RNA sequence: UGGAGGUAAAGCUACUGAAUGUAUGAUGGCGCCACCUAGGCGUACUGAAUACAAUUAAACUCUGAAUGCCAUUUAUUUUA
RNA sequence: CGGUCGCCUCCUAAAAGGUAACGGAGGCGUACAAAGGUACCUUCAGUACGGUUGGAAAUCGUAUGUAGAGUGUAAUGGUGUAAGGGUGCUUGACUGUGAGACAUACAGGUCGAACAGGUGAGAAAUCAGGUCAUAGUGAUCCGGUGGUCCAGUAUGGAAUGG
RNA sequence: UUUGGUGCCCAUGUCGCUGUGGAAACACCUGGUUCCAUUUCGAACCCAGCAGUUAAGCACAGUGGAGCCGAAUGUAGCUGUUUCAGUGAGAAUAGGAAAGCACCAAGC
RNA sequence: GGGGAUGUAGCUCAACUGAUAGAGCACCUGAUUUGCACUCAGGAGGUUGAGGGUUUGAGACCCUUCAUCUCCACCA
C-alpha cells in the first residue's frame, strides 16, 4: 500500500487530470512501458493491484518500476450529512494520471510476458492502456 | 626583549636558508596567543567566575574580558546573557614575554611534560595547549578558586601551511615529541 | 482591558499635559522626562502623576 | 501602498511609517528595474524639467 | 577578517549612500581619502557624477601624513571652490574617523570661507 | 592600554644547577624568585 | 508606447514539504572479529554525502506569458 | 441542538484593485525608559579542523558557507554592512498646525510635504511628531477629576454650567 | 594612454589556479611620547616616519575548473477565428564569457 | 469613589503605647514504652508588609505606598 509519510495540509485542493503530459511521458528507466490515453483519478489501492498483478506474472529476474505516486487525498462526507458544517474527512489517495503519462515500466525479461504482463497491469485501471518502447 | 632580538635575527636567516625565502618577511610570524580557561560554573557558583578572572590577570597581565554564549543549552542549565569563559589575547611585547615565560618557566614544572604534536596543528598553521591544571603556573598562590581547572592556549601564525608553522615552531625551539 | 497608561504633569505650572504607556510590574520607578509645556512655553521636567 | 518595501524609493520620493511611497516634487512618475538579476523595483519622479 | 583599505571602502559605501539618499539641496560633495603617505581630496557632485575641483598631497609637492599640511590642504581646495562660487558643501571622509588629519582639513576649510 | 593595578615589572629569574637569570614581565615581587624545575633542568629539552 | 503583477505553463540540485528509480556507497547495520562493549570486516544490509536519471503541490518558486489594468500619444465621436 | 458574531495574516481570489460560502490554515484585546531618537563601530546560523574539566552539541582560534541566522509575536512581505548586534549622549513616545493624496455609503481610518516655538544626537550635512510594516480595540448619552482670559437669572459673590 | 582615487553599474563584473610587477603613487612596515582607542588587544581606530618589502592586498597576461549568461528550431500554455493564424514560454543545447561606462591627480 | 482597620517564628497569634521581640503549633534533639502513639523539657524556627520623616529613644509615632477585610456608595 503505497502512501504519503506526511501531508503539510490534510485536506487540500483537487488536481485537474485535463490536460497533455507534464514529466514521466517516455520510458526512461525499463524499456517497454504502459502509456495512458485518458487522464483520469486512480487511487493507491488500484496501485498494489496493477503492481501485485505484474508481479505474480513476473519471473525471478525481472524488474519493474513505477512512476507514478498518489501524492494527493480526496475526502469524503460520512452518508446522510447535508453539506455544511466544514469540509469532509480525507478518506482515499489517488494519483493524477494525465494523458501521456508512463504509469508502470518492466525490462530483463523476454518479450511475450511483458507484452501480457502490461496489458493485465492496465486492465486493473479504468484509464485506456498502449504499449510503448524505448528511443534506441 | 633580547631573546626578541634573537627571534628576529635567528628566524630570519635560518628560514630563509632552510628554503630560499626570496623575501625576509616570508619567514613565518606568530600573531596571537589566545588564552580560554571557561566554565560553566558562572551559571551557579557566578562567584567564582570572578576569581577565574583575576587569576588569568595574574597570569597574562592583560584583564580577561568574559565571554557570552550565543545559545541556550537546558541540560546544561545554560542560557543567553551569561558569562561563562574569559579570552585574552596578547600581542606585541607582551606576547613574547608570556610565550617564553610559559616555555621556560612554566611548562617543564609540568608533572610530566612529554609533549604532543604533529596531531595538534588545525590544518590553518595554529597550535592548541590545553592545560591540566593551574597550580603549576609559577605566578599563583596556593589559595585560588575550590575547583581547579587547566588552560587552551592557543597560537597563530602569519602563514598558512601546517608544515612552514612546524618549521617555526622548530626554530623557536617548541619542545615537542620530534616537533 | 488592562491599563498600562500613566499622565505626566509639569513640574513648573503643575498641569497634566500628556499621556504616555509604563509597566508598573516591570518598571518601579517613577518617569522624570523633560518635555515641551505650552504654559511655560520652554523644555520643563514632567513627573508622573496619579 | 504596501506592506515591506516591494518597490524601493529613488530621487524625489519618500517613505512612510508605513513603507508608503509618496512624492516630494511635482514630475512624472517612472519605474525602473535595478538591483542583482534586476529583481529591484526603483521609483522616482522625474521633476517637469520644463527648463523653458 | 579583511585589511584596512577594504574596511574603509565599506565606511565609504555607507557614508556615500546617506548623502545620496538625504543631500536634498544638491551641495558639492567634498570626498577627503587619506593614505598611509598622503591624503588627497576631491569635489564631486552626484547629480552630474563629475570632479569640479580636486586637490592631494601629490598636486602641493609635500613630505604629507602631518597635520601641518592637512591645513595648506584644506585652504587651497577651500579657495579653489571659493573661486568655483560654490560654498554650500558637505564633508565626508574616506571612511576614516573624522580626526586629526582629517579634522584639521575640515577646520581649515571651514575659516577660509565655506559653508558646512 | 595602561592605569592597570597589577604592573608588569621585568623580575629576573634564577634556576638551581643552571643559574640562567631570565628576565621577564611579570606582576610579582620585584626580587629573585627561584624557581627549581627550569627549562634546562629538564630532561626532555636535554 | 511605457509601467505595475507572479496566474496559465514549466521546474524542483533554486528553497519548503511529498516523493519514482537508480551511481557509489561513508556511517548506523547482523554475524565474525573485536570487545564487554564500540567499531573493522563476510554485513542476506541499511543509511550519509553528493550525484545521475526521473517525479508532485491552492497555502513550493531559480523562472514565467497571453489576456486584462493604469497612464500617455494620435485619429474619430458625444455633451455626457 | 452544536458552532460562530469585533480586528489582523495566507490560500481559494482566475499575475491591477475588489470578490462569497456553517470553505482550507492561524493569531490578536499586546510588549519595550528600551526593543524609542541620534552619532560611531560592527555582521549570519550551521559545518570542517585543532584544544583540560566538557560530554553529539557551552567557550576559543581558523576556514568554509551566500541566508537555511536574527529582525519580541500568527502569517505574509521586507531586510544579510541592512531595518541585525554593541557603545556614548539623550527623551521628538514634543507644542500649534497642516497644502496634497489613498481607501471609503456615512461615521471613522491611512500616508504626508511644509510653517512657527523650544529641544536631543552629531564637527556639520542631516535625522527625531514612537518602534521593519500590517492585529493590540468601543460611538453617543451620563457622571467624576485637573486647568481655564467664558457665563454667574436686579447688583457683588456663590451655586451651577461652558 | 598607465598608475592611484572615486561615482555609476550589480557575475558575460564572481570563486579559484598559474606567472609578472613597481619609477611615482597604493600598500604592507617601523614605534606608541604626544591627539585618539580597545566591551581586552596601537589587532582595528588615531597619531609620525619611510628602514625593509613585492608574501599579501593591489595591477597586468594566461587558465572555459566551479558559479553565471544563453541563440535559432520545436513544444506547452494564451487571443481570436478555426478545428488554423498569430502570440509565444519554462526545461534542454550549440555557444559566449577572465567585465564595462564616465570624472579627477601624476609621469606620459 | 471613599472611610476605617489589620499585616510580627513556616502556621496560628501576643504586639514588648521608644528607653532595645515573646507564646502554642510546624521541625531537631533528649528523656519516654514490649511496640505504636501519648507525655514532659531544651534547642532551632523572627531581618517585625515595604519605603520615607522626626526625637537622645518608634516593629511601636507621623507620611507614603503594597496586599487583605468590612462598610458604604455604585441610573454610562
Ligand atoms: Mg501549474
Ligand atoms: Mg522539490
Ligand atoms: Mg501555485
Ligand atoms: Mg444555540
Ligand atoms: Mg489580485
Ligand atoms: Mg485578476
Ligand atoms: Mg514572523
Ligand atoms: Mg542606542
Ligand atoms: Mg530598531
Ligand atoms: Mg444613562
Ligand atoms: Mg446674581
Ligand atoms: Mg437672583
Ligand atoms: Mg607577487
Ligand atoms: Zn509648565
Ligand atoms: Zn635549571
Amino acid at each position: 500500500m503505497l502512501q504519503p509519510k506526511r501531508t503539510k495540509y490534510r485536506k487540500p485542493h483537487n488536481v485537474s487530470y485535463e490536460g497533455k503530459a507534464k514529466g514521466n511521458s517516455y520510458v526512461a528507466f525499463g524499456e517497454y512501458g504502459l502509456v495512458a490515453t485518458k487522464g483520469n483519478w486512480i487511487d493507491a489501492r488500484a496501485i498494489e493491484s496493477a503492481r501485485i498483478a505484474i508481479s505474480k506474472c513476473l519471473g525471478k529476474t525481472g524488474k519493474m518500476w513505477i512512476r507514478i505516486f498518489p501524492h494527493m487525498s480526496k475526502t469524503k462526507k460520512p452518508l446522510e450529512v447535508r453539506m455544511g458544517s466544514g469540509k469532509g474527512n480525507p478518506e482515499f489517495w489517488v494519483a493524477v494520471v494525465k494523458q501521456g503519462t508512463v504509469m508502470f515500466e518492466v525490462a530483463n525479461i523476454p518479450e511475450s510476458q511483458m507484452i501480457k504482463a502490461l496489458t493485465r497491469a492496465g486492465h486493473k485501471l479504468p484509464v485506456t492502456w498502449k504499449i510503448l518502447k524505448r528511443e534506441e | 626583549n633580547n631573546l626578541k632580538a634573537h627571534y628576529q635575527k635567528t628566524i630570519a636567516k635560518e628560514l630563509q636558508k632552510s628554503f630560499a625565502f626570496s623575501s625576509i618577511m616570508q619567514v613565518p610570524r606568530l600573531e596571537k596567543i589566545v588564552i580560554n580557561m571557561g566554565v560553566g560554573d558562572a551559571i551557579r557558583d557566578s562567584k567564582f567566575l570572578e576569581s577565574a578572572l583575576n587569576e588569568l590577570h595574574l597570569i597574562s597581565g592583560q584583564k580577561p574580558v568574559a565571554t557570552k554564549a550565543k545559545n541556550a543549552i537546558s541540560t546544561y542549565k545554560l542560557r543567553a546573557g551569561q558569562l561563562i569563559g574569559c579570552k585574552v589575547t596578547l600581542r606585541g611585547e607582551r606576547m613574547w614575554a608570556f610565550l617564553e615565560k610559559l616555555i621556560y618557566v612554566a611548562l617543564p614544572r609540568v608533572r610530566d611534560f612529554r609533549g604532543l604534536s604533529l596531531k595538534s596543528f588545525d590544518g590553518r598553521g595554529n597550535y592548541t595547549i590545553g592545560i591540566k591544571e593551574q597550580i603549576i603556573f609559577p605566578e599563583i598562590v596556593y589559595d585560588d578558586i575550590k575547583r581547579i581547572r587547566g588552560f587552551d592556549v592557543t597560537l597563530v601564525t602569519s602563514t598558512n601551511k601546517d608544515s612552514e608553522a612546524l618549521a617555526l615552531l622548530r626554530a623557536l625551539n617548541l619542545p615537542l615529541v620530534k616537533g | 482591558a488592562v491599563k498600562r497608561s500613566t499622565r505626566l504633569g509639569c513640574n513648573d505650572c503643575r498641569e497634566i499635559n500628556y499621556l504616555t504607556f509604563k509597566n508598573v510590574k516591570k518598571n518601579p520607578e517613577k518617569l522624570a522626562l523633560n518635555k515641551f509645556c505650552s504654559r511655560c512655553r520652554k523644555v520643563v521636567v514632567h513627573k508622573e502623576v496619579k | 501602498r504596501q506592506r515591506g518595501t516591494r518597490v524601493y524609493p529613488g530621487v524625489n520620493v519618500g517613505l512612510g511609517s508605513d513603507d508608503t511611497l509618496f512624492a516630494l516634487s511635482d514630475g512624472l512618475v517612472k519605474y525602473q528595474k535595478f538591483g542583482p538579476k534586476q529583481g529591484k523595483t526603483r521609483v522616482s519622479v522625474v521633476k517637469h524639467k520644463l527648463d523653458a | 577578517m579583511k585589511t584596512r583599505t577594504e574596511q574603509r571602502r565599506l565606511r565609504h559605501k555607507r557614508i556615500v549612500k546617506k548623502i545620496r539618499a538625504t543631500n536634498h539641496d544638491n551641495r558639492v560633495v567634498l570626498m577627503v581619502i587619506k593614505s598611509l603617505n598622503h591624503i588627497s581630496v576631491q569635489a564631486w557632485d552626484f547629480s552630474q557624477n563629475i570632479v569640479l575641483a580636486s586637490s592631494s598631497s601629490l598636486a602641493l609637492k609635500l613630505k604629507n601624513g602631518n597635520k601641518d599640511n592637512a591645513k595648506l590642504v584644506g585652504q587651497d581646495i577651500a579657495d579653489k571652490l571659493v573661486k568655483l562660487k560654490l560654498t554650500n558643501v558637505v564633508f565626508d571622509t574616506g571612511g576614516s574617523k573624522y580626526h586629526g588629519r582629517i579634522a584639521a582639513l575640515a577646520e581649515a576649510a571651514r575659516e577660509r570661507g565655506l559653508n558646512f | 592600554k595602561k592605569d592597570f593595578h597589577f604592573p608588569s615589572q621585568s623580575v629576573s629569574f634564577k634556576c638551581a644547577s643552571c643559574s640562567n637569570s631570565f628576565t621577564i614581565e611579570s606582576t610579582l615581587k620585584q626580587k629573585e624568585i627561584t624557581i627549581d624545575i627550569c627549562g634546562k633542568c629538564h630532561p626532555f629539552y636535554i
